[PDB]
This record gives C-alpha cells, structure tokens and sequence, in this order.
C-alpha cells in the first residue's frame, strides 16, 4: 500500500491499521488505548489524524488512525494544525482529573501520559475545578494500585480479560466513574498479572516489589539477560541500583517473549538480594570459617584437589553451559555427572532426541500462536511454562481471528473479532492429574494418572495412523471423546503437541512423539513442543554425563574422593538423607554456588559463585535456542570487600591452577570457544551474541541511561575518592553511560528500551522494524539443532492401566508457579503469594481413611515422616495422592513415586 | 516567518555565485536553523571555492571558524551528503555583512583534507585542533601537532567512540611528565614546534604570574629582540565541548559559564540563543531586557578587570584595588538578582531562572551613580600617564588587514577601523531598542587604542544601563512555550501539566527536534558563538564553541615579532584574553 | 589525638612548650601565598586580596613569585593533566613548613569537570591542609579558610632545631566544621524569601 503523510510518500503494509504503519515508519502520533499485542478499540481519541479524500483535498476530516486502515493511496497529515489542537486537547481532558502525583508516583520517568503530555506540547493548564478521586484496591503482594492516575484507556482490562484470559479484573461504574480493579480487595488471580505494570501507561498498576526499594528508570543499571525461573527463557532486562537487583522489566524479543512475562520471572528475583548469599570464599577448618580471597582459595583448593585420587564433578541446569563446561574441563568427561535424578535425566534424553531427532519442527513461543489446534499430555503448562500457556491462549482466539477474516474484518479491529467469534474457538485439549488452568478455555479436560494420559496419547495416535500401536481396555465414552480429538486433531492444518517432562512419566513423551508422528504422516503441519523443568535443563541435556545416583554411588564406594558441587543443592533431585551421607563421607566437598544451601554445613570449600544478575553466560531453552544473558552489575562496586565470580570463571582458575600452579580469571569468549570446539553438538552458542570486541561504530554498548545520576556521591559514604569504572573484559556491554543504546544500531541485544521523548516501555516501539513485529536486525538468540529430515519410530512400550493398590500411593505432582521453582521459593515475596502446602486426596480415598478436609496425616518417604494438611481433590484418580512440588521438603523427584504409610497423626 | 525557522537560503547572492562559477552539481545546500547558508562542497573543489570566495567584489575575507564534525552516530541526516566526519569553514564578509558554512564530507578510512593556511593564515591553530580532537589530517600543514593535549597521547577526544570521563590517575604517569618537563629544556629541538634556525632560546611559562591564567611561551630571541615565538597552548583544557556531547540542553548552562570566566552571563546568551533557535522559542521583550542588562553589566565588569590588569602590567598598582571595589558595587547587584557572582548560569532555555527581586534598581542606580567618577579618576590617574602611553603607544601594532586575515575581532579590529560589532551589524536579544555607540580606531591597533576603546565600551555599557533602568518592560521572565526550560515555578508547584513538563525537563531532559543552529554574540573580549548540532534527543550531538582569544593568541606571532620581551608582556595585557576562553 | 609524619597523643617541658607555641604564633600570623594562577577560582582569591576585602590585614598579602619564599600553596583553579606536573614541581620547591588550601570544587575533586584532560582533586597527588567548596568561592571564604589553617597551624608541633630533638611533624586532628556547627545550621528555621533583596 502506498500512504501520503505530509505530503511525504510512503510503502507500508495495507493490512495494518494507520497508528501501528506511521509509528513504524519513525513518525510519532501520540497513542494511549491502542497496544500492538491488543488491537485497536478507538477509546482515548489520541491517535487523530487527519484523513483527506484525495492530494487536491483541503478540508479533510480527523480519524483516529488506530481504527483507520492502512489502504493504498491514504493521503493523512499529522501535523496539521487542527489535528494537533485535538490531540492536545484530549491531554487536556485527561489532565484536568490527574493527581498532582508525579513526584510520589512510581512511573515518574517511565509514564506514557508524562511522554504524550509532553510530546502534544501541552503545559499551561486552564482548568480550575476539583479532580475526581478515587478510592485503591488491595490486589496482592505484586501489584500496587493507585485508581487516581488512571485516564480509562481500557487496556488492562483488554488484556488482562480478552488477551490473558483472566476473570477477576474489570470495569465498573459509569460516565466518568469509571473504575479499573477486582469487585472487591483480593490478590489477582492471573498468573500474567504482572504485565499490567507495562500495560497500564499511567502509574495505576505499579511494582510494588520494585515500590519498595524505588529508584527512577534513570537511575537503573540495566543488562539484557535471560530469566532462570524456568525453561522458556523469556528476555529480560534486569535492573539493578546501590548493588542489589531492583527490578524485572520485560526485554523485547519478537521470537520469543515479546512484550509479557510471567508473574514468576517479574517477581521472582528476591534471592538475588538475599543477605545470606555466599559473598567470599569461606573455607572449613575444623570448626573454623576462615574467609578467604580468590587467589589463596584457589590455591588451597587446587593443591587439596591435586593430593586427591579421583575428583568428581556434579552440574546442575541451573548453571550455564559455560559453567557445566568448565566444570566438566575440571573433573572430566568421564567423571563429570549432571546434577539430576536418573528418571528426570531419562525424560530429558527423550524431550531432546524428540524435539531434534524426530523430524518435527518445535515452534518458538511466539509461533504457538498461530497454531489451529493443541493438545497438550500430562504437562501443568500454566504452573511450569506459564508463557506456553498464555500463547495456547491466543492460538485458541486464532478460530475467532480466522472467522472475523472471513468476512473481511481486519486483525487490529479486535472488537469485532470478538464479536464475530463469540464463544468459537480452536479446540484445546488437555490432560492432567487435576485440573488445569487452562480449563476454562479447553475443549476437552483429562484428569487421569500419567500412565492413562499416555494411554490416551497412544490412542489418539493409533486412530489417526493405524501403524502406531493400539490401546487395549479403552472404555466406549473415552473412545467416544477419543474419536472427537481425533477429528479435531484431524481437521487442523497446524496442530501443535505440547508435552514436557515435568509430568513425571517417560511413557507421556513417548504417547505425545507418537501423535506427532502421527499427523506428520498425514501430511499435517504438526509442531511439538516440550517444557523442561529448569533454564539450561535442555544444555545440561546436550552436554550430558551421568544421572546424580551414579555420582552418589561413586561417593559412597569411596571410589571419589573429591566432589564439586555446581549450583545444585542435591535435595531436589535425591533423597536428603543419602545425599547427606554421601556428602559426609566425601572427605573433600567443594559447593560453587550463590545460594546459600543446605549442603554448606558439610562441605569444606564454598565458592561464592555469582548469580544471573551477576555473572554472563549461555542458556538453552526448552525449544533448543542458545541465549546469551549478561552481567548487570560488578558486586565489588559497591562492596569491595565481595569476591563473587562467574562459577565458569572460578572453575577454570581451578584447573588452570591444578595444571600449571597459577591462577588463570579466563575470559568468557575463550571458554565459548572451548565450548564449540569441544561439543559440536552446542556449536551454535557461538552465535547466541557477538563477543566482546563487538563495537557500534567504534563504541561499546551502554548498560545504563544517558541521565544516570549521583556518579560521584552514591559511595561517597565509603570514601570520597571516585572508584575505578569496573571494567567488563568477558561482553561487549560496559558499565557505564559511555556506550551506545540507539535504537538505529547495528545490534540484537538491546540492554533497555529509551528513545527521546518515549520514556515508557512504548520505545520498544523504537526499536523495532514493524511494531510489534520482531527486533531490527533479528531477535537475539539462535536455534542449536534445525528439524530432521528422518524420524523417530513408534514408540510401542503402550503403559497398562493404573491399578490402585492397597499401601501403596501414586504421587500425583501439583506444581505451583509461585513454590515449585527453587530460587523463586528463597525470594521473600514470593512467601506471602505461595500457598500453605496442602496434601491432596479424592473424596474416597479420604473417606477411606477417614480424614477430612483440613486434618493433619503423616506420611514417610525415604525414612522421612512429614506432616500435611488434607485438601480435597475432586478431579484426582482414586489410589492417587496430591503433593506439591518444589515445596518444603517435597522434592520435585516425587513424580510418578509410590508411597507408605500414609495415616493421619 | 520568524527569525529561528529552517531556512535554505537559497535567495543569498553567494549561492547564485557559486552556482554560475562552479555549476549546480557541485555543492548541495543544507537547510538550517544557523541563519548562514550551509553548503557542503567536494573536497576537491575546496581550495578553489575558498580562492572564489576570497576573490568576490564584496569578499569572505575572514575565516571565522574551521572545525570538525563525527557524523556516525548521527541518525537523522536526511538531505546531507553520506559522511563518517566532516570539516566545516566559517567564513564572513564584513562588507556584505554575511557569513557562509562550507562542509567537507570525509569517508572514515580517508581522513585527509587540504590545508586551509594559504587563503586564511589562521586556519593553522584550527586545523591543529581539528587533527588533534578528530584526527584529520590537513595535507600541506607546515607542523600539524597535537595543540590540546600532550604530544604523547593516544586517541582523539572530540569523536563519538572516545570515553569522555576522566581515567584513573596513576603516579606513574605523573612521574614520567615530570622527568619529561625536566627534560625538555636539555632536549629542545626546534623543529618540531615548527621553528627554524647568537639565537636564545628562553621559555616563559608555563606558570605565569598574573590574572588571564597559566601558559607557556618559546622565544627566539635575537639578544632583546624576538625573532620567532610559538606558545604552548592546551594547558587549560577542560574538554567543555566533550561535556556539550555529555550533559542535557538544560544542564549544560553552567558549563557555559566557565568558558571565559569573567563573563557569566555574556557566555550564556549566545549558548541560550542557539538552543531556542533549535526550539522555536520567540523570548518576550522582558526577557530581552533583563538578559541585555547582565550582559552589560557582565561587560563592564570585564572591562574593569581588563584595564586594571593591563594597568598593573605597566606598572601601576592601586587602579586595581579601586577597579575591583567597582567590581564589588557590580557583584552586588549581580548577587542581588542571580544569587551568585561570576558564574550565576542564571539563563533559561526561553527566559530566566527567577524574576528580577524587589529593590534592584536601587542598587542599579547606586553603581550608575559611583561608576562615572570612578572611571574618570581611573583615566586621569593612570591612562594619561605619560610613562604608560611610552609604554603602550606604538606596542604591537596592525592595520585592518591583519585582523581580518587572523579572525581578530572584538576591540582590536574596531582598533583598526573596521566597524563591525555584532550588536549593531547582527542583532540579538533585542540589542536594537538601546542607543549606543560603537567606538572605531583611527586604523592602527595598540595596546593604548584597545585599551581606550575598552573604557569607551565601558562607558556605553553604562549609557545602555541607564536607557534600560529609565525603561524597564512589565511582563513575564520565562516565554511560554512548551519547550521553556524549567517552567515557571508556581505553575510547576500547583498544576499537573506543568509538573509533567517540569519532571520530564529537569530529568530526562527537554527534546530538542533535530536541526542545527548557530549563534554569535559580542562577548565582553571579542565574538563568541556557539554552533549547535541537535540529533532530536535531550543532548547536544555537538556543541562547537568559537572563542576570540584563540583567534588572538593565534594573532600573537604575527605582531609581536621583532620586538621585545617587555612589549610582548604589554600586548599580553592589552589582548583582554583568558587561558580558558582559548582552550575550553 | 594527633598524626605524626601515625595517631599519637600529644608530644607536649615547660619552656620548649612556649617555644613551640611562639614559633606556631609566628608562622599562623605571617603565611605568605604562591602567586599561582591556574582559573576563575584565582580570580576570587586576588580579589580577596583587593582593598575591598583586604587580606592583607591577616598578614598574608605578600604574595609571592618564588615558591622558596612562599609558605601556603593555595591550588585555585582545575588540576588539569597537562598542569599537574607544573603543580607537583612548584610543591616540592616549596621549604617546610608548607601548607596546602584546595581553592573550588576543581582542586577538591575535580569538581564539574569529571572529563578526560583533568584530574579529580589535587589530593590525587599534594597533601591538602584546607578544602573549600565552591565554584568559586567568594572570597570570604578564602579568609575563612586562610583562618581555619591558622587555627591548625596553631595546634601543630613541628622541632625547633633540625640539630636537637624530635624531627617528627605532629599535625592535629581537628574536629570537622561539620560536626562543630551542626548545632547552628540545623536551629535554622526560617530563612528571608528570595523576592526581596
Ligand atoms: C624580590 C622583589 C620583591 C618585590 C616586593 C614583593 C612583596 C610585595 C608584594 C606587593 C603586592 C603586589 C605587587 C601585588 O600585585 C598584590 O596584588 C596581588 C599584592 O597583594 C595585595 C601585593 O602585596
Ligand atoms: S501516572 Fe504519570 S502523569 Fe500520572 S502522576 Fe504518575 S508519572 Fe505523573
Ligand atoms: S488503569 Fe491503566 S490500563 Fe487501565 S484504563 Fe486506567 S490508565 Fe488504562
Ligand atoms: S515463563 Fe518461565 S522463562 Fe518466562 S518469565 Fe515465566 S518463569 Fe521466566
Ligand atoms: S571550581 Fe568553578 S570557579 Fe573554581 S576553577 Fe573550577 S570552574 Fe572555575
Ligand atoms: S490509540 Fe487510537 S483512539 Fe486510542
Ligand atoms: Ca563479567
């Protein structure tokens, strides 16, 4: 289409509506109820533009360009003059109610209403009446409320409603009443409430987790970086001032996460701040903790480790694969064991050699979206890849979207593609344990044990492909149900299988590989997806070694006699008990870590190793993508005192000075090589981002705002000498101001989104080709393994029925977003979000053993007697018990593990 | 149309010119805010449009400025020729009362530019410093050595990919500039600081006991006679352009002030003026009055400074102490109405920081009461003083030509006759609603002439602040534009609007669309201008600071070869320069 | 509570105590400034020394060209890099006793120019006696400075005789001005409106 804006020529999309083409053309009309995630609804009347019929047109006439299609020969103007009046007109309507609130409000330097104030030119106020007030809501520990601000753009409540699919935010009241919240005080119900703090453009929805340690957006050090609360591996821009991580904003990647989190990375990252973290080497003598430095902890480790006979290392997915690697450098390949339990290792070989050995491809997070149909085996996706679920969303909307299509009704017109697709959607069809979140928007819901949730799965392949194997005992309503995801499945030109590992059984996988296959032959166009458990569970799968049993075994047989630990506390993947022993009879245990464990007390050596907030490296998400995350701040800045190292870095001093008796703090490009020269397999991490000689125009790439403030005063308490500017040797970022962030730069990591006169997350508008499209010059990140041409075979090991038997218990996994993540469970916050643990049972199984709802059984695993309060679960299989993983004591190895004793205390 | 739109200049007859001399496609004109045309040339065609230029019937015959420009990190160049850095040439006809940009377009591998120093023998100085904070090359310079910095540094400081805070400081570096000051008087070669061949060699500096700062002189010297001199300049370096690339339009003002620092509010009109060019900021005629009043008030206390220093330098030294008690009646006021002395950064970006407080014609009409006399007894005391006349009159002299062809401007060209002040030729802040004179010298410039044209601008100064106390305008301190940075203060403190526009101004900092503007004032020591390149963000893509007594320090050699050593520290007096003006 | 050059007590017979204190009376009373011009903050110290001001009643108006007869370097202006070594030499040509007062926010830290051709603070490099803030300070200021090293030149034990006794140079560890006049500033409650004159 061919567009006139000013009388300047334009080529844009003609699909696109006028706001989302003039904005990626570089123009800037102001814009408050429009988002390019929600559509347009033409509210706030910012967006005028005005429209004429022809080049020899004087008069015209305004249209909000949100609502105006993009069509060939458009002749618009911005910046005439009465389009401008009534745009500054509108800021002035909204301004005439708005709190005199900007020094005490948390958007303050982040506000579009303070950038599209300032952008109309409007500063002299005549209005001389009252201002509406209104009363705040309590919506939980996450998010602040402050209703005065709000200038009723309607975008939570389209997002929160129409996009995530949540039901307890809403509009009330009336005529300029208007009211934005839950009917009543309550936390917010949705696990993506929290991108309501980047939806809303005024400071109504706020941080409160960031308003309790408040500094301005000017004043953050930001880094792009990766989330670690899960294995999606959403992009992130930490923020961080006064040496302790401050805030979670979302990084734009139009591949993966484009413009939402989930509510567990946003908030999760209080164990960062914790004041019980590992900041030196502190090394056990006797009953002594002597607190060393790096060179002496090294050397006092390397010569222990030299006297040792057979040295074993314990990884973790956790750590980066730089981090595994070094530690795999360290003890070597053969006695190099990954950090994780033999039936997790299993289901992690098997997600892997499906996702890139099966012939089918594996979608990106964005591209679930356009999927026509899904079904998802055994995977709680809300509770473990909350992002997956919020893309299954919106591919479910894809049949309304398809329907308003049909009859010539543009995507942006979202109205009426809601009104056209009334309660039609693509079909979903989920199994579980229980219920899931994604109930009230699924076709189908399948609340079985796994083994009967893999029978369904092989099934549902034998019906669609007669060469799969069949399924023996099949009821005739479950044949019936069977037979309508079939026809469904069938019927879909994308179907998508979403399976993942977190479901405890490796026969789920095997059933979901074998629908795949399945529509792969007839000629669908089937993706499948596979949700780890833990941010580099996919690395540490590539990478490979032994299970944690092996290692153990290794330890009790006094065969290793040295054990380094890498960020793995050992009790979410085996028994406390024998990982005790074994630890206790070790005479040599060395814990890299930067949480402080439970595994310390023991262990001779502790490396205070560095976080995600403080270290750079690589990490591989559950579809296979190599992400580089990046430092955000030095930890000896502000504490001279720290010595907190990337643990790649501690490992490879550590065999650099076992070799050669000398210290070696490598840089993080030269043990990428090793990487890639060493793994083929991981050769791709090469390319994750450009190494630290990577300039723009000669410049390095800045981690902090143009206006970052108080330079030579925020250590001045210390002393009032300047320090040293921290230099960063491993990345191409600096800390520092004096670096590049232009939104025109030749670059893929982008550590913040600021452009003049957009101060908001709306620069992110700036940084992109399109809006909301992809990043300019391509998303950050790159996919290790491409799709085989070759398949896999039909798995025929067909799991029998789940029999209930007398003593025995299935534990039956209950993951919680807020709990069932190790380090999201040490951040403070996340205590008053998480639930008290409940042991749930069915309705019979309690009338068995006569327990009711809210009493307290005790039961013992491993010699371990714990107590639990009883929940009622209806939706749970009889023989089965419900326990929450990830939580106190229960670890997430629990999956698909009988039980005893079982009785009430 | 008002006087801050984006114009072409397509209308001005040197454009015509150069189109009939050299056709249409050999230049393309720039469209600015600067109020000159703007032509970028082929670097080819340079040498010969500067000789056409030079050769027109009302010619350039001054070379005003010669600086360079990193353009990679600019984003917003649309209608400009494809550049990594570019030279531009400022060249102004007096008689046509016009000025003209001339811009070379240079790739980032080929950094070469011809010398400018046949046509304008004062293009050498800024060719050093473009070679020394860019690192272009100037082919057929005579000695292009660094003039900023050290000859033993790395890196050019002035380009975009240069850090611009401080590095750690090291007491070996410390040591080894010590060994090499110890050093250089046993291992001088005249031939790297571009000297030639009973010839002394003495060094002045580089301490320097007196009021106009630190700096280090190399005299050839025939017994008394000088027969060649270059000063070491740079000692007073402060990186202040670096630190336009730096801090925000609004932030930048106190940066401003230091650039010559007997000024203050002279430095920050033309700064001021420019970024409400780059606004579109029309100030009100209240504003205009009470930014000409401290300027004025700024100029005389310069002058006071000026004439008591160079008295002093002949020989007389209670002038002084009287002088600076006048300058004490002078901060008084200044006091009374910025809050501070000689560096108020009391200039907005469309107006000023507060009102004019309760009373301070009070104290206006006081100092216009004690200055007359004062002055007078100043004149009789120690300016007809016969020994200081012998010790003036006669003491570095130069005719029109000289000044024109070294960019000397301020009291030495209107020494030499040439009636060109800035507030008549060019007016600025409303400079046009004040009668006053502009004094001119008989055609051969002194140390006694300058001087004496210094105490009849001190005299106009004070006829300008009675004309503006006897009329004062009512109205407001600040324009009211959505760009006036800060906003008034009530407004801010009771209105929503205005604390938005506040919040966003004082800290982001305000959003100057991308153009580029120009101002030139007459400071208190000759023309001062600032060049502004805004790339549409909250600061300054370059800020480009033309002092005079660069220009003057440049003129040195040229006037004061073949005399002596005591009239090189008379002409040093009577030049009215700070080290910070010529190194900023 | 002193610092040899180390916290030690005070060294301080009866008649070498006189002696001390006369010959601290002498130096405190007769302090004879470098003339040093190095930027605006020059500027307010001359003009300190003008008849409006009149430093010369203090006894330190003799401002000096040598740097042999000078006893106070006063560092008023920007410590540039091509300047500090000028700086570091005109100090060691000084003689003992000699006194260093950091004039502006430039020679206390380097004050707005945090950029790469100055350095931050004369203190990088001379030891500093007296620091006054401002950009620049009135010249008031330096009286009050040149009466704040009086007052610790006053209380400083130095030896007599480079033949007898201890060699040793006590400087006392005086109370911050901070914290002495703490209990003034904080009383302030109100203040005249900046309206008037
Ligand atoms: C070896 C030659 C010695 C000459 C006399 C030097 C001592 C008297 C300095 C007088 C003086 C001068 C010239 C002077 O210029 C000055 O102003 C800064 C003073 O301070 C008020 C002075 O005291
Ligand atoms: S929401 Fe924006 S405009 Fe409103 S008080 Fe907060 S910062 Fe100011
Ligand atoms: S609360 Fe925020 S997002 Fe919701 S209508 Fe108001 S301004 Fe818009
Ligand atoms: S979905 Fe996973 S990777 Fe994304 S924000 Fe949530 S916890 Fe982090
Ligand atoms: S502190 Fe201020 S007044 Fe003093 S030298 Fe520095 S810029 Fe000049
Ligand atoms: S953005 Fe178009 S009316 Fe709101
Ligand atoms: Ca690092």
């Amino acid at each position: 289409a061919t567009i006139h804006v000013d009388g300047k020529e334009y080529e844009v999309n003609g699909a696109d509506n006028l706001l989302e083409a003039c904005l990626s053309l570089g123009l800037d009309i102001p814009y408050f109820c429009w988002h390019p995630a929600l559509g347009s609804v033409g509210a706030c009347r910012q967006c005028a533009v005005k429209q004429y019929q022809n080049a020899e047109d004087t008069r015209g006439r305004l249209v909000m360009s949100c609502m105006t299609p993009a069509s060939d020969g458009t002749f618009i103007s911005i910046d005439d003059e009465e389009a401008k009046q009534f745009r500054e007109s509108v800021v002035e309507w909204l301004m005439t109610n708005h709190p005199h609130d900007c020094p005490v409000c948390e958007e303050g330097g982040n506000c579009h209403l303070q950038d599209m104030t300032v952008m109309t030119g409007h500063s002299f106020r005549r209005y001389r009446f009252t201002k509406r007030t209104h009363r705040n809501q309590d919506l939980g520990p996450f998010i602040s409320h402050e209703m005065n601000r709000c200038i009723a753009c309607y975008r939570c409540v389209r997002y929160y409603k129409d996009y995530a699919g949540g039901t307890d935010l809403g509009v009330y009241g009336a005529h300029d009443n208007v009211y934005f919240g839950r009917p009543e005080d309550g936390t917010l119900e949705s696990e993506f409430s929290g991108n309501l703090v980047e939806i809303c453009p005024t400071g109504v929805f706020t941080d409160k987790t960031h308003s309790e340690r408040y500094n301005r957006k000017w004043d953050m050090q930001f880094a792009p970086s990766i989330c670690q609360q899960c294995s999606i591996g959403c992009n992130i821009s930490p923020g961080e001032r006064y040496g302790e991580l401050r805030r979670i904003e979302n990084r734009y990647n139009g591949t993966v996460n484009h413009y939402f989190l989930c509510d567990r990375g946003r908030f999760g990252y209080g164990y960062v701040n914790l004041k019980d973290r590992p900041r030196q080497p502190v090394q056990r003598r006797g009953d002594d903790f002597i607190t060393l430095n790096a060179e002496q902890a090294m050397q006092g480790a390397a010569d222990i480790l030299r006297q040792s006979k057979k040295v074993i290392g314990i990884g973790s997915p956790r750590a980066s694969v730089e981090s595994n690697f070094a530690l795999r450098e360290l003890v070597g390949e053969e006695n190099f064991y990954t950090g994780i339990a033999h039936g997790e290792q299993e289901r992690l070989q098997l997600a892997l050699k499906v996702l890139r050995e099966g012939g089918i491809y594996t979608p990106a997070l964005r591209e679930i979206e356009s999927y026509d149909a899904v079904l998802v085996l055994g995977e709680d996706v809300t509770q473990t890849g909350a992002r997956v679920a919020l893309a299954v969303r919106q591919a479910v909307k894809g049949k309304a979207r398809e329907m308003a299509a049909a009859q010539k009704v543009a995507d942006w017109q979202i109205a009426a593609i809601l009104n056209i697709g009334q309660r039609a959607k693509h079909p979903l069809f989920v199994t579980n344990v229980d219920d899931t979140r994604l109930d009230d928007i699924a076709a189908w819901t399948y609340r079985a044990p796994v083994e009967d949730q893999a029978r369904l799965g092989f099934a549902i392949a034998h019906a669609l492909d007669n060469s799969a194997p069949a399924v023996d005992g099949i009821e005739p309503e479950l044949q019936s149900k069977i037979d309508v995801i079939v026809q469904a499945l069938a019927g879909a030109k994308k179907p998508l299988i979403i399976s993942g590992t977190n479901a405890g059984s490796l026969e789920v996988i095997q059933a979901a590989a074998n629908v795949a296959k399945a529509l792969k032959g007839r000629g669908a166009d089937v993706g499948i997806t596979m949700i780890a458990r833990s941010v580099n569970s996919m690395g540490l799968g590539i990478m490979g070694g032994g299970s944690l049993e092996e290692a153990l075994t290794e330890l009790e047989t006094g065969r290793a006699d040295a054990v380094v630990v890498l960020e793995n506390d050992l009790h979410r993947h085996a028994s406390a008990t024998r990982v005790n022993a074994a630890l206790a009879k070790a005479p040599l245990v060395m814990v890299v870590d930067h949480q402080r464990t439970a595994i310390m007390e023991n262990a001779h050596l502790v490396l205070s190793a560095a976080s995600f907030a403080e270290s750079d490296g690589t990490v591989i998400n559950n579809e296979g993508r190599a992400q580089r995350f990046f430092q955000v701040y030095d930890p000896a800045y502000y504490d001279s005192k720290t010595v907190m190292l990337e643990s790649w870095r501690w490992l490879h001093s550590l065999h650099s000075t076992l070799l050669s008796r000398e210290v070696d703090w490598t840089q993080l490009d030269h043990v990428i090589d090793a990487v890639v020269a060493k793994i083929p397999e991981l050769a791709g991490i090469k390319d994750a981002a450009p190494d630290a000689t990577f300039r723009i125009r000669g410049q390095k790439l800045a981690r902090e705002p143009h206006r970052y403030s108080g330079r030579t005063a925020m250590r001045a308490n210390i002393s009032v000498h300047e320090p040293r500017q921290p230099q960063d040797i491993d990345t191409m970022f600096t800390f520092s101001m004096e670096g590049n962030n232009q939104p025109t730069a030749h670059r893929s990591q982008v550590p913040f989104a600021w452009a003049p006169g957009w101060n908001s997350p709306q620069a992110w508008n700036k940084f992109q080709d399109e809006v909301g499209g992809k990043l300019r010059f391509g998303d950050p990140g790159v996919r290790l393994f491409e799709t085989s041409e070759n398949g896999l075979d039909y798995f025929t090991s067909v799991p029998a029925r789940f029999q209930p038997q007398d003593g025995k218990w299935r534990i039956a996994p209950y993951y919680h977003l807020f709990g069932s993540d190790e380090l999201s469970q040490r951040a403070p916050v996340f205590q008053s979000r998480m639930p008290q643990p409940y042991i749930k049972l069915n309705p019979a199984d309690a009338a068995k053993l006569g327990v009711n709802a809210g009493t307290r059984v005790s039961f013992s695993y491993d010699g371990n007697t714990v107590t639990l309060p009883v929940e009622i679960a209806e939706g749970l299989t009889a023989g089965q018990v419900g326990l929450p993983m990830g939580m106190s004591g229960i670890a997430p190895v629990l999956a698909g593990a009988h039980l005893e004793d079982l009785k009430e205390a | 149309e008002p006087a801050w739109q984006t114009r072409d200049h397509l209308d001005d007859p040197v454009i015509g010119e150069l189109r009939n001399r050299f056709g249409p496609d050999a230049f393309t004109v720039q469209a600015t805010r600067t109020g000159v045309p703007v032509v970028w040339i082929k670097r080819e065609q340079l040498l010969e449009v500067g000789d056409f230029l030079k050769k027109l019937p009302k010619p350039y015959v001054m070379l005003f400025d010669l600086h360079g420009m990193d353009e990679r990190l600019r984003t917003h160049r649309e209608g400009l020729p494809a550049a990594d850095f570019s030279v531009f040439y400022h060249l102004i006809s007096i008689d046509r009362n016009r000025d003209i940009m001339l811009k070379v377009a240079l790739a980032e591998n080929d950094l070469h530019v011809p010398t400018f120093t046949k046509l304008f023998p004062n293009a050498n100085w800024y060719e050093r410093e473009t070679w020394d904070l860019f690192g272009i090359t100037f082919d057929g310079h005579p000695n292009l050595r660094r003039i900023m910095m050290p000859q033993t540094w790395k890196g050019h400081p002035l380009r975009k990919d240069y850090p611009a805070r401080a590095t750690e400081f090291s007491p070996f570096e410390l040591t080894k500039a010590k060994q090499d000051l110890e050093m250089e008087a046993l291992t001088f070669k005249p031939e790297e600081w571009g000297m030639k061949r009973d010839f002394m060699f003495l060094n002045l500096g580089p301490n320097h006991p007196s009021a106009h700062g630190a700096f280090r002189i190399v005299l050839q010297l025939d017994g008394e006679e000088i027969v060649d001199c270059v000063p070491d300049i740079g000692y007073h370096h402060r990186g202040a352009e670096k630190m336009g690339e730096r801090q925000s339009w609004h932030s930048y003002i106190p940066y401003t002030d230091r650039i010559e620092y007997l000024g203050g509010c002279v430095n920050e009109m033309p700064y001021v003026l420019a970024v409400e060019k780059l606004a579109g900021i029309t100030v009100p005629d209240r504003v205009n009055v009470i930014r000409v009043m401290l300027s004025e008030l700024f100029r005389i206390n310069s002058h006071l400074l000026y004439i008591s220093t160079f008295i002093q330098d002949v020989g007389a030294m209670t002038p002084v102490f009287f002088a600076f008690t006048d300058r004490q009646k002078i901060y008084d006021l200044v006091e009374a109405i910025t809050g501070f002395r000689m560096h108020p950064a009391w200039f907005r970006i469309g107006g000023v920081a507060h009102d004019l407080p309760r009373g301070w014609d009070r104290l206006l009409r006081e100092f216009l009461d004690w200055m007359p006399k004062r002055l007078a007894s100043y004149e009789k005391a120690a300016l007809q003083n016969t020994i200081l006349k012998g010790r003036s009159q006669g003491v570095a002299a130069y005719g029109a030509k000289e000044a024109l062809e070294w960019g000397t401007t301020g009291a030495g060209l209107r020494a030499t006759g040439i009636d060109f002040d800035v507030r008549k030729a060019r007016p600025y802040s409303g400079y046009e609603n004040f009668d006053f004179e502009i004094p001119v010298g008989g055609g051969v410039s002194d140390c006694y002439t300058r001087v004496m044209l210094k105490v009849e601008e001190l005299r106009q100064s004070l006829r300008i602040l009675e004309q503006c106390l006897n009329n004062m305008p009512e109205g407001p301190f600040k324009a009211d534009h959505p760009l006036t940075t800060p906003p008034p203060k009530e407004r801010t403190l009771q209105h929503i609007e205005t604390l938005i526009t506040h919040f966003l101004q004082v800290s982001w900092g305000p959003v100057m669309p991308a153009n580029e503007s120009f101002q030139m004032i007459e400071a208190t020591k000759g023309i001062n201008s600032y060049y502004l390149t805004s790339d549409g963000s909250t600061m300054s893509y370059r800020t480009r600071i033309r002092t005079p007594s660069y220009a003057h320090l440049q003129q040195i050699p040229a006037a004061i070869r073949g005399s002596l050593v005591s009239d090189l520290i008379v002409y040093l007096g009577s030049i009215d320069f700070v080290m910070s003006d010529v190194d900023r | 509570d002193y610092t040899l050059t180390e916290i030690v007590t005070d060294p301080l017979n009866v008649f070498m105590g006189k002696l001390n204190d006369m010959v601290n009376w002498g130096r405190k009373n007769s302090i004879w400034p470098y003339n040093f011009g190095l930027s605006c903050c020059y500027v307010e110290m001359v003009t300190s020394f003008t008849a409006v001001h009149d430093v010369a009643r203090f006894g330190a108006e003799v401002l000096r060209a040598s740097p042999r007869q000078a006893d106070l370097m006063v560092v008023a202006g920007t410590c540039f890099t091509k300047m500090a070594p000028v700086i570091q030499r005109l100090y060691d040509q000084m003689l003992e006793p000699k006194w260093v007062i950091s004039m502006g926010a430039c020679a206390n830290s380097g004050g707005m120019y945090d950029i790469y051709s100055v350095v931050q603070g004369v203190d990088k490099f001379i030891p500093v006696d007296v620091y006054i803030p401002g950009c620049p300070p009135r010249p008031e200021a330096y009286m009050q400075a040149l009466m704040l090293l009086q007052e610790s030149i006053g209380k400083e034990r130095r030896p007599l005789s480079w033949v007898v006794g201890d060699q040793g140079v006590y400087r006392a560890n005086m109370q911050s001005e901070r914290e002495r006049k703490r209990g003034e500033r904080i009383a302030v409650t109100n203040l005249r409106t900046p309206d008037e004159i």
